[PDB]
Protein backbone atom coordinates (compact mmCIF):
# COMPACT_ATOMS: atom_id res chain seq x y z
CA UNK A 1 0.00 0.00 0.00
CA UNK A 2 2.85 2.38 0.99
CA UNK A 3 4.24 1.57 -2.70
CA UNK A 4 1.26 4.29 -4.88
CA UNK A 5 1.82 4.40 -8.68
CA UNK A 6 1.65 7.31 -9.77
CA UNK A 7 -1.62 9.64 -11.04
CA UNK A 8 -2.05 10.87 -14.78
CA UNK A 9 -1.78 13.92 -12.24
CA UNK A 10 1.10 13.17 -10.42
CA UNK A 11 2.65 12.60 -13.69
CA UNK A 12 1.94 15.88 -14.99
CA UNK A 13 2.74 17.79 -11.95
CA UNK A 14 6.48 15.68 -11.98
CA UNK A 15 6.55 16.76 -15.94
CA UNK A 16 5.44 20.52 -14.61
CA UNK A 17 8.16 20.58 -11.71
CA UNK A 18 10.81 19.49 -14.32
CA UNK A 19 9.45 21.08 -17.94
CA UNK A 20 12.45 23.96 -17.16
CA UNK A 21 15.20 20.86 -17.51
CA UNK A 22 14.38 19.30 -21.19
CA UNK A 23 17.05 16.61 -19.93
CA UNK A 24 14.48 15.76 -17.06
CA UNK A 25 11.62 15.99 -19.62
CA UNK A 26 13.82 13.74 -21.81
CA UNK A 27 13.74 10.83 -18.95
CA UNK A 28 10.46 11.54 -17.85
CA UNK A 29 8.95 10.87 -21.12
CA UNK A 30 10.75 7.88 -21.55
CA UNK A 31 8.09 6.18 -18.55
CA UNK A 32 4.17 5.46 -18.12
CA UNK A 33 2.33 7.04 -14.72
CA UNK A 34 2.08 3.11 -14.21
CA UNK A 35 6.34 3.07 -14.36
CA UNK A 36 6.69 5.55 -12.00
CA UNK A 37 5.62 4.66 -8.33
CA UNK A 38 5.75 6.45 -5.03
CA UNK A 39 7.18 4.52 -2.26
CA UNK A 40 6.01 6.58 0.70
CA UNK A 41 8.33 5.33 2.85
CA UNK A 42 7.63 5.76 7.36
CA UNK A 43 9.89 8.17 8.63
CA UNK A 44 9.62 6.14 12.15
CA UNK A 45 12.30 3.27 11.86
CA UNK A 46 9.82 0.28 11.56
CA UNK A 47 12.80 -1.69 14.01
CA UNK A 48 13.77 -0.62 17.81
CA UNK A 49 17.16 0.38 17.50
CA UNK A 50 18.82 -2.70 18.96
CA UNK A 51 22.59 -1.16 19.17
CA UNK A 52 24.69 -2.90 22.45
CA UNK A 53 25.57 -0.16 25.09
CA UNK A 54 29.38 -0.28 24.26
CA UNK A 55 28.14 -0.12 20.59
CA UNK A 56 26.25 2.71 21.58
CA UNK A 57 29.05 4.09 23.35
CA UNK A 58 32.34 3.31 20.37
CA UNK A 59 29.55 4.87 18.62
CA UNK A 60 29.35 8.32 20.82
CA UNK A 61 33.12 8.42 20.91
CA UNK A 62 33.75 8.09 17.14
CA UNK A 63 30.98 11.16 16.75
CA UNK A 64 32.73 12.79 19.74
CA UNK A 65 36.31 12.22 19.38
CA UNK A 66 37.07 10.00 16.43
CA UNK A 67 39.44 12.08 13.46
CA UNK A 68 38.29 9.52 10.86
CA UNK A 69 35.17 10.45 8.84
CA UNK A 70 32.04 8.25 10.08
CA UNK A 71 30.47 7.21 6.60
CA UNK A 72 26.33 7.33 6.97
CA UNK A 73 25.28 5.38 4.39
CA UNK A 74 21.82 4.97 2.95
CA UNK A 75 21.00 2.12 1.36
CA UNK A 76 17.53 1.35 -0.89
CA UNK A 77 16.90 -2.28 -2.18
CA UNK A 78 13.59 -3.30 -4.19
CA UNK A 79 11.77 -6.40 -4.28
CA UNK A 80 10.26 -7.12 -7.54
CA UNK A 81 7.82 -10.15 -8.99
CA UNK A 82 9.67 -12.82 -10.57
CA UNK A 83 5.90 -14.10 -11.36
CA UNK A 84 6.18 -10.85 -13.36
CA UNK A 85 9.13 -11.22 -15.53
CA UNK A 86 13.15 -10.67 -15.34
CA UNK A 87 15.50 -12.53 -13.77
CA UNK A 88 16.62 -10.20 -10.56
CA UNK A 89 14.21 -10.27 -8.02
CA UNK A 90 16.24 -7.24 -6.17
CA UNK A 91 17.65 -4.13 -7.42
CA UNK A 92 19.62 -1.94 -4.42
CA UNK A 93 22.06 0.59 -4.98
CA UNK A 94 23.78 2.65 -1.94
CA UNK A 95 24.82 6.68 -1.62
CA UNK A 96 27.54 7.21 1.50
CA UNK A 97 28.10 10.73 2.75
CA UNK B 1 5.48 -6.34 18.38
CA UNK B 2 7.63 -3.86 18.07
CA UNK B 3 4.41 -1.16 17.81
CA UNK B 4 5.29 2.38 18.34
CA UNK B 5 3.13 3.63 21.39
CA UNK B 6 1.70 6.26 18.96
CA UNK B 7 1.22 3.52 16.10
CA UNK B 8 -0.54 1.48 19.23
CA UNK B 9 -2.87 4.34 20.13
CA UNK B 10 -3.44 4.74 16.53
CA UNK B 11 -4.49 1.21 15.61
CA UNK B 12 -6.49 0.88 18.89
CA UNK B 13 -8.66 4.23 17.54
CA UNK B 14 -9.09 2.98 14.26
CA UNK B 15 -10.99 -0.28 15.88
CA UNK B 16 -12.71 0.86 18.13
CA UNK B 17 -13.75 4.51 16.19
CA UNK B 18 -12.25 4.00 12.53
CA UNK B 19 -15.38 4.26 9.91
CA UNK B 20 -13.05 2.58 7.19
CA UNK B 21 -12.90 -1.39 6.79
CA UNK B 22 -9.33 -2.63 8.77
CA UNK B 23 -7.80 -5.29 6.51
CA UNK B 24 -6.64 -8.26 8.43
CA UNK B 25 -3.88 -9.53 5.74
CA UNK B 26 -2.44 -13.16 6.19
CA UNK B 27 0.64 -13.64 4.36
CA UNK B 28 2.45 -16.77 3.40
CA UNK B 29 5.65 -17.43 1.35
CA UNK B 30 7.36 -20.31 0.81
CA UNK B 31 11.34 -20.13 0.19
CA UNK B 32 12.31 -23.15 -2.30
CA UNK B 33 15.73 -24.47 -3.01
CA UNK B 34 16.95 -23.08 -6.36
CA UNK B 35 19.67 -25.99 -6.27
CA UNK B 36 16.73 -28.45 -6.38
CA UNK B 37 15.87 -26.42 -9.62
CA UNK B 38 12.52 -24.18 -10.99
CA UNK B 39 13.85 -20.49 -11.64
CA UNK B 40 11.53 -19.05 -8.68
CA UNK B 41 13.05 -19.31 -5.26
CA UNK B 42 10.11 -17.07 -3.68
CA UNK B 43 6.00 -18.34 -3.80
CA UNK B 44 3.85 -16.16 -1.60
CA UNK B 45 0.38 -14.57 -1.88
CA UNK B 46 -2.06 -13.01 0.67
CA UNK B 47 -5.49 -13.24 2.26
CA UNK B 48 -7.31 -10.61 3.22
CA UNK B 49 -10.61 -10.01 5.28
CA UNK B 50 -12.65 -6.43 5.94
CA UNK B 51 -12.85 -6.28 9.57
CA UNK B 52 -16.00 -4.57 9.22
CA UNK B 53 -16.59 -0.99 11.41
CA UNK B 54 -18.54 -2.01 14.72
CA UNK B 55 -17.92 -5.89 14.09
CA UNK B 56 -17.88 -8.22 16.97
CA UNK B 57 -14.18 -9.17 15.87
CA UNK B 58 -13.14 -5.59 15.63
CA UNK B 59 -14.45 -4.79 19.03
CA UNK B 60 -12.73 -7.73 20.61
CA UNK B 61 -9.20 -7.22 18.80
CA UNK B 62 -10.07 -3.72 20.17
CA UNK B 63 -10.12 -4.48 23.99
CA UNK B 64 -7.29 -6.83 23.35
CA UNK B 65 -4.98 -3.91 23.15
CA UNK B 66 -6.57 -2.37 26.35
CA UNK B 67 -4.78 -5.87 28.19
CA UNK B 68 -7.68 -6.17 30.83
CA UNK B 69 -9.34 -8.92 29.06
CA UNK B 70 -8.47 -12.89 29.11
CA UNK B 71 -10.93 -12.62 25.69
CA UNK B 72 -9.23 -14.11 22.80
CA UNK B 73 -10.72 -12.98 19.43
CA UNK B 74 -12.09 -15.45 17.20
CA UNK B 75 -11.76 -13.91 13.58
CA UNK B 76 -13.63 -16.53 10.90
CA UNK B 77 -12.45 -17.36 7.21
CA UNK B 78 -8.61 -16.40 8.14
CA UNK B 79 -6.47 -19.49 7.77
CA UNK B 80 -6.12 -21.29 4.14
CA UNK B 81 -5.58 -24.61 5.56
CA UNK B 82 -4.78 -25.95 1.94
CA UNK B 83 -2.51 -23.79 -0.36
CA UNK B 84 -0.79 -24.96 -3.55
CA UNK B 85 2.96 -23.96 -4.13
CA UNK B 86 3.19 -23.72 -7.76
CA UNK B 87 6.62 -23.76 -9.82
CA UNK B 88 5.30 -19.58 -9.83
CA UNK B 89 5.21 -17.40 -7.16
CA UNK B 90 1.73 -17.15 -6.47
CA UNK B 91 0.88 -19.29 -3.28
CA UNK B 92 -2.60 -20.29 -4.34
CA UNK B 93 -5.21 -21.59 -1.71
CA UNK B 94 -6.92 -24.82 -3.31
CA UNK B 95 -9.57 -24.14 -4.37
CA UNK B 96 -10.42 -28.25 -4.53
CA UNK B 97 -9.88 -28.87 -1.24
CA UNK B 98 -11.91 -25.23 -0.38
CA UNK B 99 -14.33 -25.45 -2.50
CA UNK B 100 -16.28 -22.40 -1.03
CA UNK B 101 -12.96 -20.32 -0.99
CA UNK B 102 -13.01 -18.01 2.10
CA UNK B 103 -15.91 -20.00 4.14
CA UNK B 104 -14.00 -22.94 4.44
CA UNK B 105 -10.91 -21.04 5.64
CA UNK B 106 -10.35 -21.88 9.42
CA UNK B 107 -11.27 -19.22 12.09
CA UNK B 108 -8.09 -17.97 14.04
CA UNK B 109 -8.00 -17.34 17.84
CA UNK B 110 -5.67 -14.43 18.29
CA UNK B 111 -4.28 -13.63 21.80
CA UNK B 112 -2.19 -10.83 22.71
CA UNK B 113 0.26 -12.28 25.64
CA UNK B 114 2.19 -9.34 27.67
CA UNK B 115 4.76 -9.79 29.73
CA UNK B 116 5.76 -7.32 32.06
CA UNK B 117 7.30 -8.13 34.93
CA UNK B 118 5.23 -6.68 37.55
CA UNK B 119 6.23 -3.10 37.03
CA UNK B 120 6.43 0.01 35.21
CA UNK B 121 5.08 -0.20 31.68
CA UNK B 122 7.85 -2.24 30.31
CA UNK B 123 5.61 -4.50 28.45
CA UNK B 124 7.47 -6.96 26.47
CA UNK B 125 4.07 -7.36 24.10
CA UNK B 126 4.02 -10.22 21.29
CA UNK B 127 0.59 -11.92 19.68
CA UNK B 128 -0.13 -16.02 19.77
CA UNK B 129 -2.15 -17.13 17.38
CA UNK B 130 -4.22 -21.08 17.57
CA UNK B 131 -6.68 -22.60 15.41
CA UNK B 132 -10.50 -22.06 16.54
CA UNK B 133 -10.66 -25.78 16.50
CA UNK B 134 -7.63 -26.62 18.03
CA UNK B 135 -7.81 -30.27 20.16
CA UNK B 136 -3.91 -31.67 20.04
CA UNK B 137 -1.19 -29.08 19.85
CA UNK B 138 -2.89 -25.77 20.04
CA UNK B 139 0.73 -24.00 19.76
CA UNK B 140 1.07 -25.59 15.93
CA UNK B 141 -1.09 -24.26 12.90
CA UNK B 142 -0.82 -27.21 10.46
CA UNK B 143 -0.63 -25.20 6.70
CA UNK B 144 -0.82 -28.22 4.20
CA UNK B 145 1.30 -27.17 1.20
CA UNK B 146 0.98 -29.09 -1.88
CA UNK B 147 4.61 -28.54 -3.93
CA UNK C 1 22.09 16.82 -12.26
CA UNK C 2 23.98 18.04 -9.82
CA UNK C 3 23.82 14.53 -8.02
CA UNK C 4 24.41 14.42 -4.53
CA UNK C 5 23.89 18.44 -4.67
CA UNK C 6 20.44 17.94 -5.62
CA UNK C 7 19.62 14.95 -3.19
CA UNK C 8 17.21 16.10 -0.34
CA UNK C 9 18.08 17.08 3.32
CA UNK C 10 17.16 14.82 6.17
CA UNK C 11 16.28 15.55 9.31
CA UNK C 12 17.14 12.59 12.03
CA UNK C 13 15.91 12.04 15.45
CA UNK C 14 16.18 9.94 18.19
CA UNK C 15 12.61 8.78 20.14
CA UNK C 16 13.61 7.84 23.88
CA UNK C 17 10.53 5.96 25.06
CA UNK C 18 12.06 5.57 28.23
CA UNK C 19 8.31 5.34 30.44
CA UNK C 20 9.35 7.55 33.20
CA UNK C 21 11.86 4.92 35.20
CA UNK C 22 15.25 3.11 35.21
CA UNK C 23 17.29 3.09 31.50
CA UNK C 24 15.04 0.61 30.34
CA UNK C 25 14.98 2.87 26.79
CA UNK C 26 13.49 2.00 24.21
CA UNK C 27 15.35 3.61 21.16
CA UNK C 28 14.47 4.08 17.51
CA UNK C 29 15.46 6.68 15.16
CA UNK C 30 12.87 9.11 13.10
CA UNK C 31 13.98 10.31 9.84
CA UNK C 32 12.21 13.53 7.67
CA UNK C 33 12.62 15.43 4.95
CA UNK C 34 14.02 19.50 5.44
CA UNK C 35 11.62 20.94 3.64
CA UNK C 36 8.10 18.56 4.54
CA UNK C 37 5.49 20.63 4.47
CA UNK C 38 2.47 17.91 5.10
CA UNK C 39 2.79 14.32 5.68
CA UNK C 40 6.58 14.78 7.11
CA UNK C 41 6.14 11.51 8.97
CA UNK C 42 6.21 10.51 4.82
CA UNK C 43 9.06 9.79 2.72
CA UNK C 44 8.11 9.74 -0.94
CA UNK C 45 10.58 8.20 -3.05
CA UNK C 46 10.09 8.15 -6.64
CA UNK C 47 11.15 5.54 -8.08
CA UNK C 48 11.11 4.93 -12.38
CA UNK C 49 11.08 0.77 -12.62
Amino acid sequence: PSIIPFTAQAYEELSRQFDPQPLAMQFISQYSPEDIVTAQIEGSSGALWRISPPSRAQMKRELYNGTADITLRFTWNFQRDLAKGGTVEYANEKHML
Amino acid sequence: WRISPPSRAQMKRELYNGTADITLRFTWNFQRDLAKGGTVEYANEKHMLALAPNSTARRQLASLLEGTSDQSVVIPNLFPKYIRAPNGPEANPVKQLQPNEEADYLGVRIQLRREQGAGATGFLEWWVIELQECRTDCNLLPMVIFS
